[PDB]
């Protein structure tokens, strides 16, 4: 009864988002590819920093 | 409830790239701008570690 309602309260969160419309899908795919790119420079700076100590 | 916890880690792996906007189209378009300049700027940022150990 958690399990179900946590899924549900997922599912609510999406169709909330999914009400703003296709711009807002466009924004969410568009800042999902900056942050992937942004944590793809991240990493590599960490692991710069770890082979540099 | 395996196979739900399981088919929970898809469903929250997409839900993941949803919480960092919030529910404005406007302030997404404004702080879309510095997240277009940021990554401009890190694209950057790793250049001059780079210089400093070729250098």
């Amino acid at each position: 009864h958690l399990q179900e309602q946590d899924m549900e309260n997922s599912r609510q969160v999406l169709n909330s988002y999914e009400v703003l419309g296709e711009e807002f899908d466009r924004l969410v795919k568009e800042y999902t590819v900056l942050k992937q790119a942004t944590e793809n420079k991240r990493w590599a700076l960490q692991e710069f920093s770890k082979v540099y100590r | 409830l395996a196979r739900l916890k399981q088919q929970t880690i898809p469903l929250k792996k997409k839900l993941e790239s949803y919480l960092d906007l919030m529910p404005n189209p406007s302030l997404a378009q404004v702080k879309i701008e510095e997240a277009k300049r940021e990554l401009d700027s890190i694209e950057a940022e790793l250049t001059r570690r780079v210089d400093m150990m070729e250098l």
